[PDB]
């Protein structure tokens, strides 16, 4: 009985919601709020704890990009602070390898990061690893075959169709085949040994196209597009299916949750968030 | 100074 | 009958509006939208054509600083692109001398410019001229006695009360007396041979004070404050009075338009914009 958690996000300002969808019975749980509202954050689960990483806070006094790492324990319904990252990272990407959290890219004000750092829960500390080849914010991150892939994003002057792959044992990055489409703020995840990149912003419009990467053929292939165009969408995989949550379609902040079935190659809408929003962190546990 | 988010 | 034109601005995101106010009969016209929304731009008129210069498109998808020069023809209700500036300039200041447009300061990413460039409509060409002595964004620009004054702003570290003066024939800049107040994002204009600086942000508060510079005595003098504190306001002079449009007061995007009568030294509220906004460009033709 694993739940899809969605944390934070953006609707007229950074949000503090933590809510959880149960795909088996279709209900939403309202859990304890983030202590600090943030949009542009990422979520992930390690050892049954939920982590909320990075992002951006809007407050009466001004805007603050976040270096925070916060931990939610579903047993106690309580958030606790963990050690903060070396730098603030808004529009961060995150992936998990061997119980370690990788924070990749993101921005601090006008600074567009190529640095990457690694968190070890057992010691509660962060260490920098090798930096990416490209500065990327709005980057999608996916973990496959114990490698970390960073897909698309914005390097500070151009929105990117490029992607690169990180080798944890060698501690190095190598560029891989570029996507068919430029995308920043896409949903990127792994399903059935393929990397999917859904939606995003190509510099002109929000996108509803979806493409997937096969690591052995080294080619990106379009699959069925989503019903709604969306950028800054949340994404995760639950029981063989991709779920995309929220995002911005150019006019509205979506509450739509769509579900992709790879067997049938079709998207269907499965629920609505309790309110429309973009820029959420999403994880499953 | 500008109110932008 | 000349109109007060207001272009672009920001409310939830950068805007595309072009609207014109007729002060003699109190009406607002809705004209053709800008091709690309922007806030932090500047407006001016040369030869009956309206120009929109610089700014930044801040959208929920991300931000893009602008180097664009766009030309609006009131006879055709059509925008046309002109040659772009050498660099993007967000929160630019502009002044016109002898039919040439000077673009001063502004930001591009981390860069706070001191460079200055001049546009010649007859050739559709930009050329750099001497740079200012200080980097300034959010700077107010005024033209008086065929000299160009750059007033206040933000140098990348501190907000400024300094001001300086450009000599087109000699192509050089000189500091002049500093204002009584630090002001970034003030409205600056020329009325009856004086330079006025209204509103802005002093580092702690949005301002409602107004001060004016007499070039012969070289002193700045407060006049009557505006009714509403405001920063990133639009400003222009029409039939011997100063009009200030919109702005941010720390909590609200203003729709208030106030009008200064130098004869009685009083401000009155004259109209409201169709919706509140900050960072407009404004001009009269
Ligand atoms: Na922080
Ligand atoms: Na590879
Ligand atoms: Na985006
Ligand atoms: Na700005
Ligand atoms: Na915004
Ligand atoms: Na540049
Ligand atoms: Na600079």
């Amino acid at each position: 009985g694993r739940l899809i958690y969605t944390a934070g996000g953006y609707f007229r300002q950074s949000l503090s919601y933590l809510e959880a969808y149960n795909p088996s019975d279709g209900t939403w749980l309202r859990l304890a709020d983030l202590q600090v509202p943030r949009s542009g954050l990422a979520g992930c689960v390690v050892g049954g704890l939920l982590y909320a990483v990075g992002g951006r806070n809007n407050s009466p006094d001004g805007n603050t990009d976040s270096s925070a790492l916060d931990c939610y324990n579903p047993m106690t319904n309580q958030w606790s602070p963990c050690a903060p990252m070396s730098v603030p990272r808004n529009r961060i990407g995150v992936g998990v390898i061997d119980g370690h959290i990788y924070a990749v890219g993101g921005s601090h004000g006008c600074i567009h990061h190529n640095s990457v750092e690694r968190y070890e829960p057992e010691r509660d500390e962060w260490h920098l690893v090798a930096p990416m080849l490209t500065r990327r914010i709005g980057v999608g991150v996916a973990v496959l075959n114990r490698l970390l892939y960073a897909v698309g994003g914005f390097d500070g002057t151009n929105r990117l169709n490029s992607a690169e792959c990180y080798y944890p044992e060698r501690n190095e990055w190598r560029m891989i085949t570029a996507m068919n489409t430029i995308r920043s703020g896409a949903g990127v995840c792994v399903l059935h040994n393929c990397i999917y990149a859904a939606g995003g912003y190509d510099g002109q419009d929000q996108l509803n196209s979806v493409e997937r990467y096969d690591v052995e053929t080294e080619t990106w292939t379009f699959v069925a597009p989503m019903k709604h165009r969306r950028s800054a969408l949340g994404i995760t995989v639950h029981q063989g299916r991709i779920y995309v949550l929220g995002g911005y379609d150019g006019h509205t902040f979506l509450d739509s949750v769509e579900c992709y079935d790879p067997d049938t190659d079709t998207w269907s809408e499965v629920t609505r968030m309790t309110s429309g929003r973009s820029g959420v962190g999403v994880a499953v546990t | 100074e500008t109110g932008e988010l």
